[PDB]
């Protein structure tokens, strides 16, 4: 399809094309050099940045990647079909841009205990 | 029953952004063909085999009068206009009191042939040369008596700063490209009067190539429309936003100095010498532009049609010359050939429509033109912002373009009660408008990769 | 042996050094600085170029990552041993230039139908 | 049986780059020492202890003639010349008519002693001073008359900016860097003739420290060859093509200026002062160089051979001066101790060799010099393209340099038909050619560390 | 407690907040451009630096990764009680300087020998 | 028993560094109120509720005198200096004769009236214009005769370029922020005597908005103290080390300039312009401070006080006046209303102290005032490396300024032997120091994630 050619389509349609958006993010006389270097350096702190949340994650070097987070009914309280069959990514994005901090909190403590734990547990063997 | 947080990266999603853009001119523009205004050469080469990608299924929201492209456009024409003017010779020593008398042919009533001394190679001899001064540059010193004693008219302003011999004035297209991490969103929608909903939007990396066409009151070498005539405005009901009216039929408009010019080079100081107008040869013929009558008949009555649609209850329509001012904005002002045209609109704008007359079809042919005379102007002032104005370079023989006007740059009258009538003249306002009568599609948009969605997976211990 | 010490060397022993070659790959008035601060970031958009290709076949922070994409014996008819025994990385790479773009998507797609049917098997446990 | 693709990282191939280097002058050249044209604060400092890495049982071809380091390197060293050459004080109100008379001593026949008018701090009056100017750098007014008076050279093509009073120009090397994820390679073949095979190349982060010498027909402290002289031309049967003799044995070449000059600061104008020249104290010597007779008689003897080598069939091979033009291109230009030095090369390049003679060894020893007379300018244009040229400061004292010539900027007559002559001559083309003199053996290649390789070797699920 | 709030803590104390220190590692008219251009730049080349630096270990992704490497007891005969409970990270720093280059040889080292014998044992299955 | 190497990210220590910093300004400051020198627009917005994290159980050491911040600051300070001077009208063609004479009503004796030829709007008439200089701007010429013929001062040292007419002199706070990976400790210790250990230290992205005041022998609008008056000094037995009193209670000076006086513009040249003084309306009265007495006696009790602890064994201590110099470090140097002040000092620093004396308590009350007489140029030449001089723009109304004395800038005597006395006159020598009064606390640490710890965990194969 292309770069965002699955806006439009379902959650599960645009599940399946994730490579080609990746793609996107990194791309690559005395003013316009430092125009064209200001945002050049702009997107690589952006890319480094959403590299850097994903590392924060445990998902690291994944597209995909669960999390042993439990879903918090209060989120949302719709069920699996309708989020993955006849919904958007945009309109997911608007109903849950209230809980994003408290989602991202909630993973990044949850993979902090999970290293803390592993190294208490492999220390004892 | 039980779900989990899962991460996906790649998410096609977006919100709005106000991040710098960069330029790219294409890649015929360098073939050599160097020192052009326009012509920069730190823009990067044009993407070849450009792509757009369809996104169905999906609306968005446009506004061409919040767009941050047009500002950045703008100041992007100003700095470039700033670094063109910077390196070559400033005409400060050119200041000086000048001898001027008619020039011999019928009187050219346009021109004034000056004399004046000038600085030899060494600046302790001065020669007195003479050129040709159009009337429109040279104010008469005090102003209570006829001693034939002038100047330059901005001798008390700013300084001035020659145009380099060699620079040329011809608009290339320019494709502004968005960074990494951002898109472009163009609304495909041919009915799509410039803000709203968007029903076709399509991701973009590149612009069209947007021709930088400096006018006034009119748009010259634009993108056309589709179906049919879109009128444009931030507030119809408010008088002080201009309207931007696209039209779909480009109407031809040849332009023209039937006059032959000679350029002779004057010393004014050591290592400091211009090119300045010397002779007329042949006969003496005033500068004119030519439109079709038919053609024009055929845009004012649509575009009366259009503003009747816009404007309900409102019995006349008049179209009347603009108000007054300084020439820059009272006449349609733009470049051809390197020689920069203001052109009288009175003709032009000249009728009164009303709702009781069908008005034919404007058939029944005819070659018969609208013959809009035409002033030169050589110390040219605009983005007054920049603080340093031009001298224009002389052209030898006649100049003659041919261009399209693809829209008009209206303007409402005051508050005149509801007298069911409304005059709309032509405008001529900031040059933004201009640059908004080509990115009225192009929204910038910043890509969130980052995505939540449940499933029942759950991670490993 | 130090940077590039194993380019004339054999496949086999250009393997057992990788790490020094990984090295040099970040390293680390007005028109100089300009110029300096334009090469560091073109070599910083290199290696995130490089990086992110890496996370793509997921062999993110790993020199030599295996994958499950069958070798074509269209690309490359040679058994292993004179590949990994008489063989440089310079005339390997001249022999199998033509087929990189295929061998990527390859990998791609690979990578991507393991997240995808990975995501599939796991929550129907 | 089965086989799988790996990834490897690191991996040790390259191909050809054109990316932009970064200059790197050394530590010792920190100690203070400001305000010289080639001493760049913003080149980083010299890495210490580096490293060559050889890289053997490889070959790699070079071409001398399509590098882009030489492009670069003379882009930097023309925007160095810029940037040294801005801040200081112009010459323009020097541009003004100069009383010229002969020098007091016999009479010198190379300077003038020219009084002008220079305002003061005040520009309302002004004094009568006096200069000795070189009659090289004074053109005379009109032409038809003896009139006595006289003008600066470029008072009517450009601007003079003055040397600043610290300046110097003392070559310090430049160690020219690439960045990450590129490398250099160096051709460490001794016999290697500028471009084809290199069987020994090792790898390095930067170059051995080029120093920018401006020089034409000569090559002076340029590093030498290994084993014997190499020819190094892009077409040899092509008479264009300049040919670069790389010699192995370097020449001493003492230049000086036996004249002790006085130095007095003159006013221009408020705030605009430059020092020129005053007096000469003590008796009028011609300045000249001094090249030893027996070692320039073997370099021509090598050079000869080298080239009867090259060029088969050929019986007599002349040696002659240069054919003609400006005084930068006939003469051997070059930079003494801040003062710019022409010297006519007549005297060395005048032989004929035959190859039936066997010419002796060209023994039997001797003090015998060649005494080459050399005149000197202040108003210096090189590398024209600038737009701007220099006034060099005056020095007190004798100027007295010792360099080597370690290389010849040989030029093949046009074609004269197969007479079996070709005559050479000096040339003194473009200044790239000098730089290509040291990057002779250094490219820039692109690092690649992803590699594709089948193994055994199969990932889970 | 926020970022550097745990410096004059206890080691395992200063264990537990390490994300609040790896998320200021990143963060983010002619003249001050380059300023703040140039500084961008210089610590997005650092935060590069220990991205590799980790990855080199085996341990990209990561915030506590446990190595392979013996712990040398020439480099600090103390056990592990005080290093872990009555003492902080600046004076292990201080302590463990001198051994710093070699430890970071030796887990490259050993990263790259497991790398190696991976992929000498995986093709033998 | 065993034991393994475990890697630890985001380890919270730190080293030290020499990191380039950047600027942000206020968002308050953004309200427009463009075209100020310390306004810079490319300073990024301040950050909203700022975070200082103390930082328990640590004791970190400080050194304000090797301190790079101080450095950075001045030179930031010294290149925003040039960039405000740069653009408008310099006046290089005010450098003319004057022909001055006594300003009417008493006699002024502190300004002449200087009538002088400018040119007109054209280069080839001179009209006789005339403006109030002050007797600090003008130098007599020749200097043996009273011909009453002036020039400016400096007309034969550098350039003057005149402060734009909108320009504003009104410092505003500036947040000092380091980048990612580095962090800024302020040492909260009250007693904190500019350099040693600090065992209350916190961790701060930016710094407290220090204002770039420019001040000599005195500290205007500064950062008080907490406990009591702290005395900063690199060697307090070096006598060249300038010692900055720190203060705990900052004393009132009100400042003003009684004088109305009147602002005409005057036409130098084509295209350039400045603002000079033309009238004084009423009554003439010296410009002068007032201090208030009871208060500086308390400040100069206290400081002899923190003194006699610092210098044990002598009997008396003298504040005096400054030796000798230029005006711009004789007296206090200051800006009030986009004015320049000068002001004598000489009877705040006139005591001897004794330690038989208990000196009262300096009560009684009063309201008893201190008038320092000032002075006030306009040709402005502070930080002479730039090479670039000011004309402050002339004021109309009075000015009236009311500021802070925070600090002094003491600087003891030579080496008098041991005589148990020693002489502490106003210093008023490099700026640095007057940013070293306020980055006293600040030290920039460079940030180290990677940590190394045994722990008895493996990884498996
Ligand atoms: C809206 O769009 C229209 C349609 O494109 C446009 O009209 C055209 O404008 C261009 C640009 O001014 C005109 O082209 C000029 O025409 C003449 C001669 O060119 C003719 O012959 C050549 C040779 O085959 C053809 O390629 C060409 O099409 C024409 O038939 C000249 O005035 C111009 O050439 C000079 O200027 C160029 C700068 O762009 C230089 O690159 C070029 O080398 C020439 O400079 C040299 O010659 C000069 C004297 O000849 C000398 O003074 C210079 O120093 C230098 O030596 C240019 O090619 C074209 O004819 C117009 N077309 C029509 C049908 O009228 C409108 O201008 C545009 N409107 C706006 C407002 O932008
Ligand atoms: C090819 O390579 C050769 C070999 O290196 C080179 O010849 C040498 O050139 C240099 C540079 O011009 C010559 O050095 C100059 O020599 C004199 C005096 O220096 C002598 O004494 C000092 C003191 O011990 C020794 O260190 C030195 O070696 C010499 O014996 C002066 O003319 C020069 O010094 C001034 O210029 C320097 C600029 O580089 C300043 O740094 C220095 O401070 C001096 O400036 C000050 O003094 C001036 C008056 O003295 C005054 O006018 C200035 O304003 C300022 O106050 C410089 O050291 C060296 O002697 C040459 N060697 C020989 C054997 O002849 C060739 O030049 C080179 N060729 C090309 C084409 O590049
Ligand atoms: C140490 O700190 C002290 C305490 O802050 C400081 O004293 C104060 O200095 C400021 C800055 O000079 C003084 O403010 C000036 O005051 C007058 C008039 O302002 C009064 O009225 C307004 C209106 O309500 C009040 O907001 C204000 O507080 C005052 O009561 C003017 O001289 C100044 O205004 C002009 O300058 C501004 C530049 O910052 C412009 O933004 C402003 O628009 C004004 O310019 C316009 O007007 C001018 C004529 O009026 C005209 O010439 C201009 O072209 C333009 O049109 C300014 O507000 C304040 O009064 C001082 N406070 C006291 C108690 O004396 C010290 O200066 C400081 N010391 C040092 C060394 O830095
Ligand atoms: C929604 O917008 C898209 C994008 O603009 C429209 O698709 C484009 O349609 C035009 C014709 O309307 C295509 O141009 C021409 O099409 C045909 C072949 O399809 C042929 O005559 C020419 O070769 C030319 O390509 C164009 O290719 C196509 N795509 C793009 C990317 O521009 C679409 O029609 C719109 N849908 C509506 C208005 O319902
Ligand atoms: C849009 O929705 C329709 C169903 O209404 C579906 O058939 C079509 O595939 C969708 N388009 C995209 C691009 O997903
Ligand atoms: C080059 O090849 C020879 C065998 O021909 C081998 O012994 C030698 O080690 C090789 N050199 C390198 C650097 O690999």
């Amino acid at each position: 399809l292309g770069f965002l050619g699955a806006a439009g389509s379902t959650m599960g349609a645009a599940s399946n094309t994730l490579t080609v958006q990746a793609r996107q993010l990194l791309s690559g006389l005395t003013v316009w050099g430092i125009k064209q270097l200001q945002t050049r350096v702009l997107a690589i702190e952006r890319y480094l940045e959403v590299q850097q949340l994903l590392g924060l994650w445990g998902c690291s070097g994944k597209l995909i990647c669960c999390t042993a987070v439990p879903w918090n009914s209060s989120w949302s309280n719709k069920s699996e079909t309708e989020i993955w069959n006849n919904m958007t990514w945009m309109q997911w994005d608007r109903e849950i841009n209230n809980y994003t901090n408290t989602i991202y909190r909630l993973l990044e403590e949850s993979q902090f205990q999970q290293e803390i734990n592993e190294v208490d547990l492999l220390a004892l063997d | 029953g039980n779900l989990w947080v899962t991460v996906y990266y790649g998410v096609p999603v977006w919100r709005e952004a106000k991040t710098t853009l960069f330029c790219a001119s294409d890649a015929k523009a360098y073939d050599r063909e160097v020192h052009n205004v326009w012509a920069t050469h730190a823009c990067v080469p044009t993407d070849p085999n450009p792509q757009e990608i369809v996104l169905e299924n999906v609306t968005e929201n446009f506004n061409m009068w919040k767009n941050d492209m047009v500002d950045q456009m703008h100041e992007d024409i100003i700095s470039l206009w700033d670094q063109s003017l910077k390196p070559c010779v400033k005409l400060t020593p050119l200041c000086v009191t000048l001898n001027c008398t008619n020039v011999t042919s019928v009187i050219n009533e346009d021109m004034k042939n000056c004399s004046f001394n000038a600085t030899t190679e060494i600046r302790d001899r001065k020669k007195e040369m003479y050129a040709l001064f159009y009337k429109l540059d040279i104010v008469p010193l005090d102003g209570e008596k006829s001693d034939n004693r002038y100047r330059l008219i901005n001798c008390n302003t700013s300084t001035i700063t020659q145009a380099c011999p060699k620079v040329s004035f011809d608009p290339i297209p320019i494709h502004y490209c968005t960074p990494a991490g951002f898109a472009i969103l163009k609304c495909n929608n041919k009915t799509f009067n410039g803000t709203g909903p968007c029903n076709n939007v399509s991701t973009v990396q590149c612009t069209h190539g947007i021709k930088p066409v400096v006018s006034t009151q009119l748009l010259l070498n634009g993108s056309l429309a589709e179906e049919d005539i879109i009128i444009r405005s931030e507030n119809l009901t408010n008088n002080a936003k201009t309207i931007i009216v696209h039209l779909n039929e480009s109407v031809e408009i040849v332009c023209t100095r039937p006059n032959n010019m000679t350029r002779k080079s004057i010393r004014i100081g050591p290592g400091q010498t211009f090119y300045a107008l010397n002779d007329i040869i042949g006969d003496i013929r005033q500068a004119h532009c030519n439109i079709s009558e038919e053609k024009w008949n055929n845009t004012l009555h649509r575009v009366w049609k259009k503003l009747v649609e816009h404007f309900p209850n409102k019995t006349t329509i008049r179209f009347d010359r603009h108000s007054g001012g300084d020439l820059e904005i009272t006449t349609h002002s733009f470049n051809c050939g390197g020689e920069f045209f203001y052109c009288n609109t009175s003709g032009l704008f000249n009728i009164t429509y009303n709702s009781n007359y069908t008005y034919n079809d404007t058939k029944h042919n005819g070659t018969k033109v609208i013959t809009l005379p035409c002033r030169i102007k050589q110390i040219i002032n605009m983005w007054q912002e920049v603080g340093r104005a031009m001298y224009a370079p002389p052209i030898a023989g006649n100049i003659t373009c041919t261009s399209n006007i693809t829209g008009l740059l209206l303007t409402r009258d005051g508050g005149n009660n509801s007298t069911e009538t409304e005059t709309f003249r032509p405008g001529g306002g900031d040059m933004r408008d201009n640059w908004r009568s080509e990115l009225y599609k192009y929204k910038v948009v910043e890509i969130k990769p980052l995505g939540i969605a449940p499933t029942g997976c759950k991670r490993r211990v």
